RNA sequence: GUAGGGGAGCGUUCAGUCCGCGGAGAAGCCAUACCGGAAGGAGUGGUGGAGCCGACUGAAGUGCGGAUGCCGGCAUGAGU
RNA sequence: CGAGCUGGAGAUACGCUUUGACUCGGGGAUGUCCGAAUGGGGAAACCCACCUCGUAAGAGGUAUCCGCAAGGAUGGGAACUCAGGGAACUGAAACAUCUCAGUACCUGAAGGAGAAGAAAGAGAAUUCGAUUCCGUUAGUAGCGGCGAGCGAACCCGGAUCAGCCCAAUCAAGCCGAAGUGGCUGGAAAGCUACACCUCAGAAGGUGAGAGUCCUGUAGGCGAACGAGAGGUCGUUGUUCGUGAAACGAUGACUGAAUCCGCGCGGACCACCGCGCAAGGCUAAAUACUCCCAGUGACCGAUAGCGCAUAGUACCGUGAGGGAAAGGUGAAAAGAACCCCGGGAGGGGAGUGAAAGAGAACCUGAAACCGUGGACUUACAAGCAGUCAUGGCACCUUAUGCGUGUUAUGGCGUGCCUAUUGAAGCAUGAGCCGGCGACUUAGACCUGACGUGCGAGCUUAAGUUGAAAAACGGAGGCGGAGC
């Protein structure tokens, strides 16, 4: 149901996910994405074992007031962190079809607002950057919106470094997070944008 | 300019019933959780047995499991699905994937049709059902 | 504890250069550089002046009054000036001396 | 991540330690004793709400038979008169009349005496 | 209504997102007679002197009066 | 490299440096005495010698084990590797076979890895084609006081991929684009008005918050010359516990064949099939982290390493054990001078935005100790509150509303634990602050909710891209039971 910007005017293709998008499924997706990215570094000498301390103390009875083994327990100041964090994952495999349904459903959200398909940045000339801003100006890209650029042109990418604007994404290596993270999607390079299955 | 809630990354909702909160042991003061004696911060009294019924019950038995066959029902071939053909590679591709074990045909479906089956064995009333409906069942040497 | 490494024990002036003081009090004021402490990031210019007291009993007469002396700064003075104000540096080559590389900007004089 | 108590306990503690006003000694100064005192105060609080309601009616009744006896009667008798004169259903207010309006109280004594004998 | 089971929520740190605030004064601390059905939350003022609230979602070293609990400070006995 | 340097050092004096100091990168040269310690002794760091060269000073040598000799070995390494030796607590709700476990520990040998390795094999298709590792098969097969419990391998998918020989780019470093005025402020980097750069808006610094002020970043350059056999007895290994126990392995005794020959295929026989022991080497995939870099829903001073640095102080004859401690200010401008005091300490003056930052230097809770004010108390019986009323005081969510306090009346057996039964003369607790207890794991099992596909559903190891996810169908679960 979508047109084009530069290079032609077709678009129209793709049976986009029904009904008027599901936040619940996108939620399931983002969570998984952030869960995978999460590093499992957990600085804790949890065990009464791991902390540096001896093993016997001040006798079982008659010291008058105590009952202690050694200076390493979690009840001791400077002891173990019994139940503290240890290095782990949180990376899991979110069903394939849900990942596929994910970004499709996410693209659908950008259709219901501000979507953008382009055929080459012949409108760019070198890297220059100053000239990407010029091109963006022509297509309502002022800077009032966060923009996501998904091009395969290694030079049109090179003209993306700027502020409250663009995050530049390569070789159709897209993300449901990245597209929801920005206001507009410059879907650009119509390589993944058309033909599959 | 004014204060705005806005839709997107922050408008992403839980999903209702998606995931409830765990059990943190203090719902009022009056939580001195587990039992009240002999249910202790120890590593399990166990959960099976060795008299609690299992022992005190009999058998020397003898376990085997030589060859088990894949049940290829008659109703799969008959009723629906027009003869795409049996052979070996086609029965798999349609829906009867397993490897390691041989196949078997059993008499369940009743629609009557001409079919040529290529199973590794079949029941008396399975062979005497494909032929009666028209067709051959090919069993190897 | 750290100290003046945030740069690279590298300055933008010499113990001779005339420099203008950008930022703070003494803004715009100019002067010759008389002490350059690279690691410490200190500049002794004829700029910021102080009145330092003298704790001097036995130390050459108990007559240890107040002293007129200038107190050091950092990078809170933009080095080298010619078009009346502070500037960066870009054009190097050589003068009569090849081994030396000069400095300059929108103009060409230091 | 680590999540130490910081600020939560001290705030929890100051709340209790402020309900402790004219609390004698440790009961107003140390948390554990201030808090402990309040548990028992809770008993007294909930009980004294429904208790004042017995307390007052008691005071009310006392003033009634005092005046009832001033005009050769008594609470038992007087009330029965007002009850027997179905028309009379003061009950609440009745004590203030005895205490402030003696002229008026007498009228009601005289009415009560009729409905009876 | 005890053990126990079930439900709805308050608060803390960290995180992603959005809306913001701040040396014409942030957090923290201190006072208070205000708000909410409770955990709690706000206004004003005082101190402080450089960072931070709110909303949604995520994750936890997430809530203490007790353990002759641990560390630290300070009391009592006693001007004995 | 291109002007400063004279270590931390907060410190003066003497000096050194464009005939290029300092620092950084790379070589050399000197390296007392101890330590394998090695001339001999020795209670480490000290005693005492001899031999050769020599003007004395001074230099060289003098240990044992290998080998002709060149040349090699002794000793030290956090963890990882193989080897020799090898526990018990514990589980079995007792215990003895069994488990813990060939774990812990000791000992040996070695390296950046080792180990293993080139079929007398796996094994049942007359398939395979060295080893190690990962997924999987699979908690299957099996072992088991058939108890607690223990537990393979083949196939398949994957990382890497070799078979050879004998005996008869990265460190030093340089270059690197682009903002000015007004305003608030002690101070601009903030606010405001117009401006530019962007292959560079990563980051630190600068009196507050930084694209364009410094260091840098993207991008580029870059070094003289610098690294990259069978048997019997005894036993045992693996799922192998005497079982029907094969096979390996070996302490004691024995002891063959030589290719119409030998060994194996889970007693054993025949047939069918797989393979050539009694010689040695062999990279890569694997493991660990003293050290180095990067990163983090890791910590931020009772946390985090024991240490914001200390294996110190302190404790112990010794082995060993073992702390706590952070913060002036933007900059020392670290307070000259005055006053009380021997001093300590303060008060001023001055500096600073602030000294409401003064060196017992950020905030500065609470317990605890005080001074001052309000209301109060010297006929009173008390879990210390609570309700009601009166008196006094006060007016910044706060004048009918209360706030504080106080007299008198009524009522009133701390808290927790444990318990048939707690004020209990039953337990715990001096007080405050902080620290302090239902977690994490597994392709595990079973259930509720939820979502995606749905008679089908799904990937694991890995592979390729990583400001990111796609591929990978080996395998797992429905699908037929008895
Ligand atoms: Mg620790
Ligand atoms: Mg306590
Ligand atoms: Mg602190
Ligand atoms: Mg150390
Ligand atoms: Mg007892």
């Amino acid at each position: 149901a979508q047109i084009n910007v530069i290079g032609q005017n077709g678009g129209r293709t793709i049976e986009l996910p029904l009904p008027e998008v599901n936040s619940g499924v996108l939620h399931e997706v983002v969570t998984w994405q952030l869960a995978s990215r999460r590093r499992g570094t957990a600085s804790t000498r949890t065990r009464a074992q791991v902390s540096k301390t001896g093993r016997k103390m001040y006798g079982q009875k008659g010291t008058g007031n105590a009952r202690h083994g050694d200076r390493s327990v979690p009840t001791f100041v400077g002891g173990g962190v019994a139940f503290g964090p240890k290095p782990r994952s949180y990376d899991y495999t979110l069903p394939r079809q849900v990942r596929q349904l994910g970004l499709a459903m996410a693209i659908a959200s950008r259709q219901e607002g501000g979507k953008l398909v382009a055929v080459d940045g012949f409108d760019i000339a070198d890297a220059k950057t100053k000239n990407f801003i010029s091109w963006a100006k022509q297509n309502g890209l002022d800077g009032t919106e966060k923009v996501l650029l998904v091009t395969d042109d290694e030079n049109t990418r090179r003209a993306a470094r700027n502020v409250s604007w663009v995050s530049v994404l390569p070789v159709a290596g897209v993300n449901v997070y990245d597209i929801l993270r920005h206001d507009r999607l410059v879907i650009d390079a119509a390589a993944l944008e058309i033909v599959e299955e | 300019h004014d204060l705005k809630p806005t839709p997107g990354s922050r408008k992403d909702r839980k999903r209702v019933g998606r995931g409830p909160g765990g059990t943190d042991k203090t719902a009022g003061r009056g939580h001195k959780g587990q039992k009240s004696r002999s249910g202790a911060g120890k590593g399990a009294f166990f959960e099976g047995g060795r008299s609690r019924l299992i022992a005190r019950l009999p058998k020397r038995g003898f376990n085997n499991v030589g060859t088990t066959y894949e049940v290829v029902k008659l109703s799969q071939l008959q009723d629906l699905e027009d003869t795409t053909f049996d052979r070996d590679t086609l029965e798999a591709y349609r829906l009867v994937r397993r490897k390691n074990r041989p196949v078997k045909l059993l008499a369940s479906g009743e629609i009557s049709r001409a079919v040529t089956v290529h199973v590794d064995a079949a029941s008396a009333a399975a062979i005497k059902a494909v032929e009666a409906a028209g067709g051959r069942v090919v069993l190897p040497e | 504890p750290s100290a003046g490494s945030h740069h690279n024990d590298k300055l933008h002036f010499k113990k001779g250069d005339t420099v203008i003081v950008l930022s703070g009090k003494h803004k715009g004021q100019t002067g010759k550089v008389l002490l350059a402490l690279p690691r410490d990031q200190k500049v002794v210019v004829e700029g910021v002046n102080v009145i330092t007291k003298n704790v001097k009993p036995s130390m050459t007469n108990p007559q240890g009054g107040q002293e007129q002396r200038e107190l050091a700064l950092h990078a809170s003075k933009v080095a080298l000036v010619d078009p009346e104000t502070g500037k960066a540096t870009r054009v190097r080559k050589q003068i009569v001396d090849g081994k030396k590389v000069r400095v300059a900007v929108a103009s060409g004089k230091t | 991540p680590r999540a130490k108590t910081g600020i939560v306990r001290r705030r929890r503690h100051k709340k209790v330690l402020k309900r402790a006003k004219g609390f004698w000694g440790s009961r107003s100064k140390q948390y554990r004793n201030a808090f402990q005192t309040l548990l028992n105060a809770a008993t007294y609080e909930y009980r004294d709400r429904r208790n004042k309601k017995r307390d007052f009616r008691r005071l009310w009744i006392q003033r009634i038979n005092a005046g009832a006896r001033l005009h050769g009667m008594n609470y038992s008798t007087f009330i029965n008169g007002l009850k027997r004169a179905n028309i009379d259903l003061n009950r609440k207010v009745l004590a203030d009349i005895a205490a402030r309006e003696p002229e008026a109280f007498k009228a009601l004594v005289d009415a009560s005496r009729n409905a009876r004998q």
